[PDB]
RNA sequence: GGGGACGGGUGAAACAGGAUGAUCCCGCCGAGACCGCCGGCCGCGCAGGCGCCUGCCAAGACCGCCUCUGUCAAUCAAGGGCGAAGGCCGGGGGCUAGAAGGCGAUCAGACACCACCGUAUUCCCGGCCGUAAACGGUGCCGCCCCGCGGCCGGCGCGCGCGUCCCGCCGGCCGCCCAGGGAAACCGGGAGGCUCCGGGCUCUGGGGGGAGUAUGGCCGCAAGGCUGAAACUUGAAGGCAUU
């Protein structure tokens, strides 16, 4: 179930069994990166990027086609966020949260969701850490998580 | 650090005399008055009471009528609004 | 009207009766008669009765079509002693008590809106709507309840009918504007797209400001039976 | 001859009172308690009986050959029911004569109402 | 130096000649060096701005208000203090405000007033805690400090004077026709002591 | 409520106990 | 409204990572009078003799300016600095500005 | 024990829930425990409605029937025999007795 | 303004209100609470809790998905936040209800219930408190789990086609077959457990003494949290039957 939450909702996306390019796929591995990449200078997170081959193009997996993950793509290219993706949108999260708080110190609600968005920070910033996907360095400050973003 | 344990922080001067209740009002007034509220117009922190009723910003320059140990008294924030509103109605 | 030709109370010893009249709109102008002391060292009779204000039920009102609106009243108040007759403005509408019981039912979502709305003549009023739903016809289930967004699509229509009906208008063009129900009915056709609705009426509207002496208000209100339009 | 008689039934004691249609002058006024000398017996319909047989003359007499029926129960944050003598009160007039114009609810309802003398145990009679 | 509340040295052009005229305003908070006031019946709907009273809108805060037009000041001028304008009736010309103290008075929509509350409020809540703060307190106003109760003098200083024990010894409400020197208790007292409930 | 009424009892004794070792501390 | 919010923030942001940003007014100046400026960003709390002047050097460089928001520290957190930023000046843009005219 | 697995309140998925009153009582009872009745009856007693009716002048006028709620509490109800009490087995039926008037 | 003898109250009463014209009626104003009927086997929320209008501001579960990441998870000493009511401490405000307090009946007494008046409080704002039969008297995450009904949200299939039919997922519920239990009853578990072992925290070990003493901490206090022993005793308790 959710880690802050009592739902024990279960709406999860399935692969295909058969890891292959589409039958009407007429596009190569690099076509698909270089595409890929173009998305990366709009910014598009990369989330999102997936979204749009499999919306506006018709690419429904890209490690099905490309070969790699669209995280890989990127790396490849040094076209990569350098935070984490996941945890930029959280941080982003408690950015306006606290930015609402500020205005509202009566909102006792706000503060709760606060306090659990910031812990989901924290955990996640632990894993990239040990990863070393992100610096031994890093450490979450709220003060610093507006700039942080830039 | 921690020199004094409690609220005693700004109340040390007044000794052992006073009493704990108004050392306990003067905490919190004292505490705002010395503090530096932010500039309207400057956008830095550098505000200070000049006098009761006085505020001026220590970049800009300005000096801002304002209450006597807060920069913004909530009364007045609330006018400020009413007022913004009303003229906005009477638009 | 007993004391002013003979022997009645000894408050109605020295006391009069004077007709009232409503609006040219009413099929049936007379309301009735104000019982009123004489004249006195300043209370003179005619300004004592200036503003009394009377309840008519529309029954009462346009008479010969009772079974229809029999629930809405409208008060009356004078405005004007000429003739000897009061002569009367609509200051308010209100559907009656036992009326506005029986709209309410277990299963069913209640819409009520509060508009005031300043006409195109002095008066302002605000215009108390309500409006129900109802079962639509196949109903697997024994609830008449809507999802979020018809209420707010319904809620937003109700203040739309009426500010395409009676935002713009002067007062007497108001008066038969709720009298023939005409603006309770574009509401339920404007709803009737929306959803599956009942009870869709304007159920009261109160006179929040008076523009000072609407005696000129008060000829179109009342003698301007000609200029019916 | 139109009027409107205002009948409050509520309880402890009853009181009919026809009056002008703008409700400014009261043509006449009587109480089912006036009648009884004892104090429970005056919310009674048979108080209420003689009460409103005592009104009938005296609304006869200033013409009022007709009225409207308005009645009302304690209302309020109070019973809602009309009560014993409000019965009664339609029923003496239509004895005496006086013709009914149209009855209605005058009850003082409240939305959102304040709070009612018991306290949250209620009244431990 | 006497007042506990900021005032403003504004400067207005001079109609009459080629100055321009310096006014000392009360001043009401958020006023800021540099700010621009504009003044008459056309003036806008600012905080500092002085226009008619009849002009301000109902719910504003204002201060300095005029009793009688053209007065040039006369209520609300103390920290923090702020006449609320309840009602304008058009046929009088007569607009209904409440003063600081809850009651209300009608003044000729005529009247000029400043829009805002007062600065230097919340002056009060500040414990004085020390004489001494005192002392500095009213050698800007009158000497009127330090008080001695009138139980503490002899019977020749004070009508309560002094007996073998410290007491009043008569009622100390005293009546409204109490001739100069008799006037020491409390005076016209409708209602005396700590009872709570006072709104009724 | 006897166990309420037996809990105020306790609290009456223990603030009187807790006020008479203030007189003898 | 927050829709167009967001995409303000992404054209900041990715101005601030690719593309050439003045900040401040001494640097805003001297290139919308050379007409280096592509478009003008200048926050609410800019001073109202400076907001008036910039106005007039932007008419005559045909610049777009804008109001973002209120506050310089509200540009400042946008362009990722501590320091207050009452002009930005976007010379070049690593996304495109099809909000240049908001 | 559990006399009752409702636990005498139609609470669910509430936690708190809103305050009723005792009509004669004036007692304070969740809005759930309340018993609710909806009572729709003529405002004039039924006896005398035909002769009020006839000697309405009103051409069709119908008698106006009131519409009001009655809510009152457990104790308050029991005594004023709104509801019964039930034998164990009788309990678990939830359909109105005799088949709102 | 009206009109003229009672009115309140009750189980009956009595006290306080009435010719200074009450009650009652009608307009009018002021003040503060409070969201009626719709309003629930409705829902949302981490619980406590949550219902006027128009906005404004950040959220949240759920569903749908060939979106991204790749064990980032679970339960949790210490530690942090939240926590009905009443209480408190500074500021407001003040209708109503109303601990105290006063009265009026009752009774042997009544000083209690019922009436009448009424302060703190209730309401707001900044703090404190840290408790409730805070209960669903059932910790949380995980799996299996027998059918039958309702209801709420999202989605899908099919057809006359309608807020139809049938599912699926997440909830909110009722009835139960098995099973279980000392039973009452649970059965979406209190089942899959004397054929006893998924993980992890908390608490309990006959009844009093006693949540007392004392020590610590915390609190402005009220008190909270922790917490005995000496000693006494053969019972205390649960659920059912008569």
């Amino acid at each position: 179930g959710r880690m802050h939450s009592k739902g024990k909702g279960i709406s999860r996306s399935a692969i295909p069994y058969t890891r292959a390019p589409a039958p009407w796929n007429k596009y190569t591995p690099e076509d698909v990166c270089e595409q890929i990449c173009k998305l990366a200078k709009k910014g598009t997170p990369p989330s999102r990027i997936g979204l749009i081959l499999r919306d506006q193009f018709a690419i429904g997996q890209v490690k099905n086609v490309t070969g790699s993950k669209i995280v890989r793509i990127l790396k490849a290219k040094g076209l990569a966020p350098e935070i984490p993706e996941d945890l930029y949108c959280m941080i982003k999260k408690a950015v306006a949260i606290r930015k609402h708080l500020e205005r509202s110190r009566r909102d006792k609600d706000s503060k709760f969701r606060l306090i659990l968005v910031e812990s989901r920070i924290h955990r996640l910033a632990r894993y990239y850490r040990q990863a070393r996907r992100l610096p031994p360095t890093f450490r979450y400050k709220s003060d610093q998580a507006a700039a942080l973003l830039a | 650090m921690a020199k004094r344990t409690k609220k005693v922080g700004l109340t040390g001067k007044y000794g052992t005399r006073y009493g704990r209740a108004a050392r306990k009002q003067l905490l919190k007034i004292e505490t705002s008055q010395k503090a530096k509220y932010t500039c309207p117009f400057c956008a830095k922190d550098k505000v200070r009471r000049t006098a009761c009723g006085i505020w001026t910003c220590r970049s800009c320059s300005k000096t801002m009528a304002g209450g006597a140990y807060s920069l913004h008294t909530e009364p007045a924030n609330a006018a400020r609004a009413t007022i913004r509103r009303l003229r906005l109605a009477r638009e | 009207k007993k004391i002013t030709q003979r022997k009645n109370p000894d408050p109605y010893l020295k006391k009069e009766w004077y007709p009232v009249i409503a609006p040219a709109h009413f099929k049936s102008r007379h309301i009735g008669q104000t019982p009123v002391t004489k004249t006195a060292g300043l209370r003179v009779a005619t300004d004592v009765i200036n503003h009394r204000v009377y309840e008519v039920n529309l029954g009462d009102l346009n008479p010969g079509a009772e079974d229809l609106n029999g629930n809405t009243k409208f008060y009356l108040q004078t405005q004007l002693v000429s003739d000897g007759k009061c002569l009367t403005n609509f200051h308010g509408m209100d559907i009656t008590r036992h009326k506005y019981g029986s709209l309410f039912r277990k299963g069913c979502d209640c819409i009520d809106v509060f508009m005031d709305i300043p006409t195109t003549d002095g008066y302002l009023l605000r215009v108390f709507v309500i409006a129900f739903t109802d079962r639509f016809r196949f109903q697997r289930r024994k609830n008449c309840h809507v999802k979020g967004r018809v209420i707010r699509m319904m809620r937003a229509g109700i203040y739309e009918t009426l500010h395409n009906e009676l935002g713009k208008v002067s007062i007497p063009v108001l008066v038969t504007k709720l009298s023939n129900f005409e603006v309770n009915a574009k509401l339920t056709e404007a709803l009737q797209k929306i959803t599956m609705c009942r009870d869709v009426m304007i159920r009261r509207v109160k006179v929040v400001k008076r523009p000072r002496n609407t005696m000129e208000l008060l000829s179109t209100m009342h003698d301007s039976n000609q200029v019916r339009n | 001859a139109f009027a409107v008689c205002h009948i409050y039934a509520g309880k402890n004691d009853t009181f009919i009172h026809v009056t002008d249609l703008s409700g400014r002058e009261t043509i006449g006024r009587v109480s089912g308690g006036m009648k009884v000398k004892r104090h429970c017996d005056e919310p009674s319909a048979y108080a209420a009986m003689q009460a409103t047989q005592d009104l009938i003359e005296i609304i006869t007499d200033r013409g009022i050959t007709a009225v409207h029926i308005k009645i009302r129960a304690d209302g309020g944050t109070g019973k809602r029911v009309y009560g014993q003598g409000g019965s009664a009160a339609i029923r003496a007039l239509v004895r005496g004569g006086i013709k009914i114009g149209r009855i209605e609810d005058s009850t003082p309802i409240p939305t959102d109402r304040t709070r009612h003398k018991g306290g949250r145990r209620g009244r431990r009679l | 130096r006497g007042r506990g509340a900021p005032l403003a040295r504004v400067q207005f052009p001079n109609m009459r000649g080629e100055g321009r005229v310096n006014e000392l305003f009360i001043a009401p908070e958020g006023m800021y060096t540099g700010q621009e006031v504009f003044s008459g019946n056309k003036a806008t709907l600012h905080i500092g701005n002085i226009l008619p009273v009849g002009n301000i809108p109902e719910g504003t805060y204002v201060c300095n208000v005029e009793e009688k037009p053209m007065d040039r000041g006369c209520l609300a001028r103390a920290s923090g203090t702020y006449c609320l304008v309840v009602a304008h009736n058009m046929e009088t010309n007569k607009t209904r405000i409440r003063l600081p103290s809850g009651q209300k008075k009608l003044i000729s929509s005529k009247a000029r007033a400043m829009i805002g509350l007062v600065a230097g409020g919340g002056r009060t809540d500040k414990p004085l805690l020390k004489a001494g703060n005192a002392y500095h307190k009213y050698k800007a106003k009158r000497n009127c400090w330090p008080v001695v109760r009138g139980v503490a003098m002899n019977p020749v200083d004070h009508p309560h004077g002094g007996g073998n024990h410290q007491h009043i010894g008569v009622s100390s409400c005293v009546p409204r026709n109490a001739v100069p020197g008799q006037k020491v208790g409390l005076i016209a007292a409708r209602r005396t002591g700590c009872s709570g409930g006072k709104r009724r | 409520m006897r166990a309420k009424w037996a809990k105020k009892r306790m609290r009456k004794l223990k603030r009187k106990r807790r006020h008479m070792k203030a007189r003898s501390k | 409204t927050k829709k167009a919010q967001d995409s303000i923030s992404l054209t900041l942001t990715l101005v601030v990572k690719s593309g050439k940003y003045t900040l401040g007014t001494d640097q805003a100046i001297r290139n919308i009078r050379d007409g280096k400026a592509q478009l003008v960003f200048m926050a609410n709390n800019c001073p109202p003799l400076v907001k008036s002047q910039v106005d007039y050097l932007c008419h005559l460089s045909k610049t777009p300016v804008r109001v973002f928001a209120g506050s310089s520290r509200e540009l400042g957190i946008a362009v990722g600095r501590q320091f207050n930023v009452s002009i930005m000046t976007i010379l070049e843009a690593g996304d495109a500005d099809l909000t240049s005219i908001l | 024990p559990v006399k009752r697995r409702n636990n005498g309140r139609s609470k669910y998925n509430c936690g708190h829930t809103n305050i009723v009153r005792c009509q004669n009582c004036h007692r304070c009872v969740p809005k759930d425990k309340v018993i609710k009745r909806f009572t729709i009856r003529n405002i004039v007693d039924n006896t005398i409605a035909d002769d009020v009716l006839n000697a309405c002048v009103i051409q069709g006028f119908a008698i106006p029937k009131l519409y009001n709620k009655v809510q009152y509490c457990v104790s308050c109800s029991i005594h004023n025999h709104i509801v019964r009490v039930r034998s164990r087995e009788d309990r678990k039926i939830r359909t109105p007795p005799k088949r709102n008037s």
